[PDB]
C-alpha cells in the first residue's frame, strides 16, 4: 500500500501549477509566444523535478 | 547517449521509453463563414461618452483583421492574456466590444492596475484581464471649429468604481458637510463635466477613440474563430491536432461518454485534456498519448 | 397607478435550516470519477434561512419585503399555481439609479435594466372569470420608463394559471453579481411535500450570464394575486406560495463527481470537526 | 522610413502590416532599436510619395 500510494501521489502531483498560468504545457504553448512561454515552462519543469 | 560515454559494460541498461512519430496533422474549426462586422464597431459615425460606455456582444464571426490594414492606423494596441502573434490560431468564446471617447493623454489609464479620473470614476478594468486595448487618433471626425462639446466625463464620486461597472446618476455632488438639497451652491458641484475639442488643440487634447475587447479563450464552446482552414478528421493514428486552438498530439478514438450542453472538453486526474467534442460534428472523441511501454537494451 | 394593499396580518416570520442545498457547478469543464476541491462563494450547510409565505385565511399575508442582498443570495421557491413571477434588484429603487427587472408577464420573460420608478407594493393581478379562464390583468409593478440601456424579451409561450393539494415544483435559483456580470443558476426538481422545505441534495447548472454592469445592494420579489368577486382591498386572495432565502459566504467544499459527470455529494470544510478532517 | 505611429511595431513578438509583410524581427533578438522624427527632411508641400 505504501508503494502504491507513493506512485499514486506522484501521478497526482501533475495537476498543480507551480505559479504558472496553467498546469498543462499545451495550453501555455497555444496561448503564448515562445520567448514569453519559456518562463512558465521553466517554472513547471523546476516544480516537477523537485 | 544516455550514459554519456563511448564505452558500455555488461548490464540491462533500461533506456528511454519508446515513442511514435505523429507524421500527420489536422485542423478542426466550426462552420463560420461570414466575416465579423468590423465596419459597424470601428467605422461608427458616433461614439458614446466615456462615462456611459456602450457594450456590444459579438458572435458568429470570422475574426480576420487583415481587412483593417488599409483602413485605420492604431496608435496603441496592447494585448494582455494572449500573445498578439498567436491571435490567428485560436477560437474565442464570449468576446465583447466596448467603445468610448477620451482625451489624447488619458489613453494610458485604460489598463489594469492604473489610477486617475478615468480609472476611478468612468471606466475601470479588472486586475485579471484577458483581451486587447485598441485606440487610434480621431481628430478629423470628432472635432469642430466651434468646439465639440458632445462628450462628457465624471469628475466627482463618493467612492471608486468596481471593475466593468457603469454609473449614469446625475445627482448633485456635495463637497462639504452642509447638505446641498439639489441647489448648486458653493460646495455643490455638477458631477459630470464637459470636454472641449478643437482642431487646433495640442496632440494631448485631441479626441481619441478607444475599443476594448474582452474574451475567454479555452473554457466553454466558442463562436468567434480566426482564419484557419478545416481539414478532414483522422482517427486511430498520431496527429498534431488543433481543436479550436488547443494544440497537442495523440490518437483519437470513439468515446462512450456524453457531454452536457454547456461543456466542450473534459480533464482527467492529471488535469490534461483527454476527451474533446468536435465542433463540426457534435461528437465525443478521446485523446491518448502515442508513447506507452518501456524498452531496455541488453548488451 | 399601483396602489398599496391594505388589511394584512402582522407577525414575525419563522426560520428554517437548508440541509444540503445551494451547491452549483463552479465552471464549464467536464469531469468524472474525481474528488475536486475548490473554493468559491457557497451557501453554508445548516445556515439560518428566513421563511416567507403567501396564503389566504385572519392569517392572510403576502410578505414581499426589501431583503438585503449580500454578495450573492440563494433563492428557492416552491408552489403549484405559478404565484412567483420574478424579482427586482437595485440600490434604492427610486429612479435615481438603475435597477434590474426580471419578470414573465404571462407569455414571455422580460429582462430590462433601466431607471425604473417602483412603488411600495409591486404585484401582478389575475382575474378569474366565472362564466368561462384567468386573464392575468393589472401589470403595475413600476411607474415610469427611462433610458433602458439593456433589453431582452424571450419568444412568446403559454402556461397554466390555476394548478390547484401539495406543492410540486421546488424551483431553486442562485444569484451572484461579480465583476459586472450577473450569473444565474437554476434547477427544477419535482416534489410532493406538503408545507415545508424538502431536505436533500441538488446540483445547480448555469443558466445565463448577463453583462448588466450595475451595483446591487437590495432586492424584492414579485407576487401574483388573483381576485374574482371578493368585495386596495378587493379580495386579493393568494392560493399557495412560499419561498426561502439564504446568504452566500466564502467557504471551501469537497465536490464529488459521478461516473456520468454529475455532482452527487458535497462536504463542507468548516461545518464541524468531522467534516474538517474529511 | 515608416509612419509616425508604426514605430511600436518594430519589436519582437509584435503584429501588424509592418511586422508581417515588410520587416520582421526574430523572437530572440539582441540589439537596440532607434527612431526619431524626420518631418523636416522627408516631407514636401506637394506630398512626398
Ligand atoms: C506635492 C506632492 C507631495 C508628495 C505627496 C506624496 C505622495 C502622493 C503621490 C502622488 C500624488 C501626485 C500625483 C497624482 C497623479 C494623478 C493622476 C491624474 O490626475 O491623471
Ligand atoms: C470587431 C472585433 C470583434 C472581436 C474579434 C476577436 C479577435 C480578433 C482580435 C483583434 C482584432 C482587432 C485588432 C486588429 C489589430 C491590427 C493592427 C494594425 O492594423 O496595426
Ligand atoms: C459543417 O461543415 C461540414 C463541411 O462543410 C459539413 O460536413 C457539416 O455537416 C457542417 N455542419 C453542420 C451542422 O451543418
Ligand atoms: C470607413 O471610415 C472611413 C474614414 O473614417 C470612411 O471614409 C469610409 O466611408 C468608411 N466606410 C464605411 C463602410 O463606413
Ligand atoms: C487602400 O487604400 C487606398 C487609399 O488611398 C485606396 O486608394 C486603395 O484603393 C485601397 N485598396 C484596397 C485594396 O482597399
Ligand atoms: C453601491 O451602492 C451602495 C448603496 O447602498 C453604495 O453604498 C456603494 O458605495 C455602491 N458601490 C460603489 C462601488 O460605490
Ligand atoms: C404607498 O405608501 C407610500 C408611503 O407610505 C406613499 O408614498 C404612496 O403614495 C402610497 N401609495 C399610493 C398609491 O398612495
Ligand atoms: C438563527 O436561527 C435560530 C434558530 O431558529 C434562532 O434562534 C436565531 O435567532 C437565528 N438568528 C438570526 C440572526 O436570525
Ligand atoms: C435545522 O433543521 C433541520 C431540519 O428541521 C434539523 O435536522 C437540524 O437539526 C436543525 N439545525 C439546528 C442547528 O437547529
Ligand atoms: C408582457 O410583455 C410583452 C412584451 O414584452 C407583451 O407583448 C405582453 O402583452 C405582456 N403581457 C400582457 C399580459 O399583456
Ligand atoms: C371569458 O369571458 C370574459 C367575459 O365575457 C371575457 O372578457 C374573456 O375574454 C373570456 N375569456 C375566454 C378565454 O374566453
Ligand atoms: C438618460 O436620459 C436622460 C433624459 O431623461 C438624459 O438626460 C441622460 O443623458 C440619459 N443618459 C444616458 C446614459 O442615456
Ligand atoms: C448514470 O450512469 C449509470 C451507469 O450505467 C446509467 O445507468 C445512467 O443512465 C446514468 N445517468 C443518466 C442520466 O444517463
Amino acid at each position: 500500500n505504501q508503494n502504491a500510494q507513493a506512485l499514486n501521489t506522484l501521478v497526482k502531483q501533475l495537476s498543480s501549477n507551480f505559479g504558472a498560468i496553467s498546469s498543462v504545457l499545451n495550453d501555455i504553448l497555444s496561448r503564448l509566444d515562445p520567448p514569453e512561454a519559456e518562463v512558465q515552462i521553466d517554472r513547471l519543469i523546476t516544480g516537477r523535478l523537485q | 547517449c544516455t550514459l554519456k560515454s563511448f564505452t558500455v559494460e555488461k548490464g540491462i541498461y533500461q533506456t528511454s521509453n519508446f515513442r511514435v512519430q505523429p507524421t500527420e496533422s489536422i485542423v478542426r474549426f466550426p462552420n463560420i463563414t461570414n466575416l465579423c462586422p468590423f465596419g459597424e464597431v470601428f467605422n461608427a459615425t458616433t461614439f458614446a461618452s466615456v462615462y456611459a460606455w456602450n457594450r456590444k456582444r459579438i458572435s458568429n464571426c470570422v475574426a480576420d483583421y487583415s481587412v483593417l490594414y488599409n483602413s485605420t492606423s492604431f496608435s496603441t494596441f496592447k494585448c494582455y492574456g494572449v500573445s498578439p502573434t498567436k491571435l490567428n490560431d485560436l477560437c474565442f468564446t464570449n468576446v465583447y466590444a466596448d467603445s468610448f471617447v477620451v482625451r489624447g493623454d488619458e489613453v494610458r489609464q485604460i489598463a489594469p492596475g492604473q489610477t486617475g479620473k478615468i480609472a476611478d470614476y468612468n471606466y475601470k478594468l479588472p486586475d485579471d484581464f484577458t483581451g486587447c486595448v485598441i485606440a487610434w487618433n480621431s481628430n478629423n471626425l470628432d472635432s469642430k471649429v466651434g468646439g465639440n462639446y458632445n462628450y462628457l466625463y465624471r469628475l466627482f464620486r463618493k467612492s471608486n468604481l468596481k471593475p466593468f461597472e457603469r454609473d449614469i446618476s446625475t445627482e448633485i455632488y456635495q463637497a462639504g458637510s452642509t447638505p446641498c438639497n439639489g441647489v448648486e451652491g458653493f460646495n455643490c458641484y455638477f458631477p459630470l463635466q464637459s470636454y472641449g475639442f478643437h482642431p487646433t488643440n495640442g496632440v494631448g487634447y485631441q479626441p481619441y477613440r478607444v475599443v476594448v475587447l474582452s474574451f475567454e479563450l479555452l473554457n466553454a464552446p466558442a463562436t468567434v474563430c480566426g482564419p484557419k482552414k478545416s481539414t478532414n478528421l483522422i482517427k486511430n493514428k498520431c496527429v498534431n491536432f488543433n481543436f479550436n486552438g488547443l494544440t497537442g498530439t495523440g490518437v483519437l478514438t470513439e468515446s462512450n461518454k456524453k457531454f452536457l450542453p454547456f461543456q466542450q472538453f473534459g480533464r482527467d486526474i492529471a488535469d490534461t485534456t483527454d476527451a474533446v467534442r468536435d465542433p463540426q460534428t457534435l461528437e465525443i472523441l478521446d485523446i491518448t498519448p502515442c508513447s506507452f511501454g518501456g524498452v531496455s537494451v541488453i548488451t | 397607478q399601483c396602489v398599496n394593499l391594505t388589511t394584512r396580518t402582522q407577525l414575525p416570520p419563522a426560520y428554517t435550516n437548508s440541509s444540503t442545498r445551494g451547491v452549483y457547478y463552479p465552471d464549464k469543464v467536464f469531469r468524472s470519477s474525481v474528488l475536486h476541491l475548490t473554493q468559491d462563494l457557497f451557501l453554508p450547510f445548516f445556515s439560518n434561512v428566513t421563511w416567507f409565505h403567501a396564503i389566504h385565511v385572519g392569517i392572510k399575508r403576502f410578505d414581499n419585503p426589501v431583503l438585503p442582498f449580500n454578495d450573492g443570495v440563494y433563492f428557492a421557491s416552491t408552489e403549484k399555481s405559478n404565484i412567483i413571477r420574478g424579482w427586482i434588484f437595485g440600490t434604492t429603487l427610486d429612479s435615481k439609479t438603475q435597477s434590474l427587472l426580471i419578470v414573465n408577464n404571462a407569455t414571455n420573460v422580460v429582462i430590462k435594466v433601466c431607471e425604473f420608478q417602483f412603488c411600495n407594493d409591486p404585484f401582478l393581478g389575475v382575474y378569474y372569470h366565472r362564466n368561462n379562464s384567468w386573464m392575468e390583468s393589472e401589470f403595475r409593478v413600476y411607474s415610469s420608463a427611462n433610458n433602458c440601456t439593456f433589453e431582452y424579451v424571450s419568444q412568446p409561450f403559454l402556461m397554466d394559471l390555476e394548478g390547484k393539494g401539495n406543492f410540486k415544483n421546488l424551483r431553486e435559483f442562485v444569484f451572484k453579481n461579480i465583476d459586472g456580470y450577473f450569473k444565474i443558476y437554476s434547477k427544477h426538481t419535482p416534489i410532493n411535500l406538503v408545507r415545508d422545505l424538502p431536505p436533500g441534495f441538488s446540483a445547480l447548472e448555469p443558466l445565463v450570464d448577463l453583462p448588466i454592469g450595475i451595483n446591487i445592494t437590495r432586492f424584492q420579489t414579485l407576487l401574483a394575486l388573483h381576485r374574482s368577486y371578493l368585495t386596495s382591498s378587493s379580495g386579493w386572495t393568494a392560493g399557495a406560495a412560499a419561498y426561502y432565502v439564504g446568504y452566500l459566504q466564502p467557504r471551501t467544499f469537497l465536490l464529488k463527481y459521478n461516473e456520468n459527470g454529475t455532482i452527487t455529494d458535497a462536504v463542507d470544510c468548516s461545518l464541524d470537526p468531522l467534516s474538517e478532517t474529511k
